[PDB]
């Protein structure tokens, strides 16, 4: 009954390049430039975030081939920090990180897909919410019917967005063939350039949620990482180079949608292709996140942190139906948010703190338990550099934003009530246990799902 | 902490549950087609953009 391994190297590369390339290179090129002030520093933070991602991702290839459980960051945290730290990690991802980031790339899909019906005015907000929801629902249904559907969908749209980024880079090369740094340099401000840039690289850790579903993890996990992130970094610096050949700083700082202005300038009567490809680029990422998000919660239920129905599988299709239906519904609740793009600050803070704790754990476990196998081992310097870097980024951004970060810690600490109630302190009237069981078997009867075995 | 595969197929294969599960599947899928019809209506009813 347990999930079949069927992710190849190519479908794992499609998961990473598909899920990273995403929205950030279309919706956020303005975001770094507004903090970095000039193309010479802006195009540099695009490379710097690439490097920090590459060394962090290789660090995840060591950690992943070491421990080889699925559930990624959460699993690797449980093997080092134990039950409560791992639960708080997962509770942040259950409530905010994987719901909000999915609804963020879904709103961008809806907005840029509809944009050629409404050039030079706002797209109707309620239609942009419905088409964001239609995307999440249809990709939940595809991801429930077959992993050989959802991986082919990932391949399809990972190809599509790289063709689109090739057009954008090519039109950049055409322009510079046809034929500077006034900078607001401040350590208290360049950090928000970096936090803007890294959001566009977020996803190098996503293949670590499907290690128990790849056909040969000890080869294909570390190979898919190191094939993927150099491609992403190259595509991103060349794409920014293209935007800065076409547009002035004042245009990019004041325009709502940089790829649309780029399209308008280069393609005229044919300009609608660029909006549609930004759409198709987001759609691929909603899939890659529903894929890897459902597997995280499935692992969190298997290892006893999350209610039992989420661990179950539909035996005729071998898809984790209750987990997909939950991560879907949890994403659609973000439709009741007005200024949802605000949550990218909370996303940026919460994510690299969890990766920091994971890589602190990578060093700690290699010293504390040296007998565990290391099918790839790279260095002891890359972990140390990544830890001091991410802890700098966290400490400095916290220091500049105590009012926002303070309320942020209440999201973290909201887990302790639920942890004690469900996991550990375990209030247990026998009527409550009879109700939880009755509710679970009712959900089994609806979805036709059976628990995971051996 | 629930039914095994054996215990599930001995209950949830009943024609009442099969018809219920068919109903939920088609209810969802007509609901999604309805939500797309709703979006296509809003996109037609919305004030079209000023020309330049
Ligand atoms: C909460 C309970 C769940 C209600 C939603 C309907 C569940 C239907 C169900 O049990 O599916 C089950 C599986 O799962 C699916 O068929 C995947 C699609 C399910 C819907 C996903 C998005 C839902 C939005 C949030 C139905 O199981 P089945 O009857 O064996 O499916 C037969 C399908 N063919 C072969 C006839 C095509
Ligand atoms: C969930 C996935 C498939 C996306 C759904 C998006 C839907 C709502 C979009 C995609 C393409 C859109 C259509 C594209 C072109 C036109 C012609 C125009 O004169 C009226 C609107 C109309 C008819 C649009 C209606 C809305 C539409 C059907
Ligand atoms: C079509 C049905 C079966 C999908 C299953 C989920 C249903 C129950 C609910 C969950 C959350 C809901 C969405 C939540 C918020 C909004 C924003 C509002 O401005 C338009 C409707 C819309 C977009 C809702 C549509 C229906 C919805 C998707
Ligand atoms: N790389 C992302 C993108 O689409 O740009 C940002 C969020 C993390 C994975 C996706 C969603």
């Amino acid at each position: 009954v347990t999930l079949q391994r069927n992710i190849t190297l190519l479908n794992g590369v499609a998961i990473i390049v598909g899920t990273i390339i995403g929205s950030g290179i279309f919706v956020t090129p303005t975001g770094v430039l507004k903090e970095a002030g000039s193309p010479g520093l802006a195009l540099v933070v695009w490379a710097a975030c690439g490097v920090f991602s590459i060394v962090g991702a290789l660090c995840y290839a060591e950690l992943g081939t070491t421990i080889s459980k699925s559930g990624g960051d959460y699993a690797y945290m449980l093997e080092v920090y134990g039950s409560l730290p791992a639960f708080l990690k997962l509770w942040i991802e259950l409530l905010i990180i994987r719901p909000s980031s999915q609804y963020i790339v879904a709103l961008v899909f809806a907005t840029y897909l509809l944009k050629p019906l409404f050039p030079t005015c706002p797209v109707p907000e309620e239609a942009a919410k419905l088409v964001a929801c239609l995307c999440v629902l249809l990709l939940t249904a595809v991801n429930c019917y077959s992993v050989k559907a959802a991986t082919r969908v990932q391949d399809a749209f990972a190809a599509a967005k790289l063709l689109a980024l090739a057009l954008i880079i090519l039109l950049g090369f055409v322009q510079i063939g046809k034929g500077f740094e006034g900078t607001k340099l401040d350590v208290g401000n360049i950090v928000l350039a970096l936090y803007s840039g890294l959001f566009a690289y977020g996803g190098w850790n996503y293949l670590n949620f499907v290690t128990e579903e790849m056909i040969n993890p000890y080869r294909n996990l570390p190979l898919a990482i190191i094939i993927s992130l150099p491609i992403v970094t190259l595509v991103y610096v060349l794409t920014n180079l293209a935007y800065f050949t076409t547009l002035s700083t004042e245009q990019m700082l004041s325009s709502e949608a940089v790829a649309v202005d780029f399209g308008n300038y280069h393609l005229g009567v044919m300009s609608w292709i660029i909006p549609v490809f930004v759409g198709l680029s987001c759609f691929g990422s909603v899939n890659g996140s529903l894929f890897t998000s459902s597997r995280l919660f499935f692992v969190g239920s298997r290892e006893g942190h999350l209610p039992s129905i989420l661990s179950m599988i539909h035996p005729q299709l071998l898809t984790p139906v209750p987990s997909l239906v939950f991560t879907c519904v949890m994403t659609l609740l973000y439709a009741f948010s007005k200024d949802i793009f605000s949550v990218i600050n909370f996303f940026s803070f919460f994510n690299w703190l969890c990766v920091a704790l994971a890589i602190i754990g990578m060093i700690w476990l290699r010293h504390r338990k040296p007998e565990l196998e290391r099918p790839i081992k790279v260095n002891l310097a890359l972990p140390v550099f990544f830890i001091l870097a991410c802890l700098f980024l966290i400490a400095v951004s916290f220091w500049k934003t105590p009012v926002e970060c303070g309320i942020g810690f209440t999201i973290i600490l909201s887990g302790l009530p639920v942890y004690f109630f469900g996991v550990w302190w375990k209030n247990k009237p026998k009527w409550l246990l009879q109700g939880i069981f009755s509710t679970t078997v009712l959900c089994q009867k609806l979805m036709q799902v059976v628990p995971q075995e051996t | 902490t629930g039914l095994s595969k054996e215990e599930l197929l001995k209950v949830a294969g009943s024609p009442g549950w099969v018809r219920t599960r068919w109903a939920l599947l088609l209810l969802f899928w007509l609901g999604w087609l309805g939500m797309l019809a709703g979006a296509v209506v809003i996109i037609v009813r919305a004030p079209r953009c000023r020309e330049l």
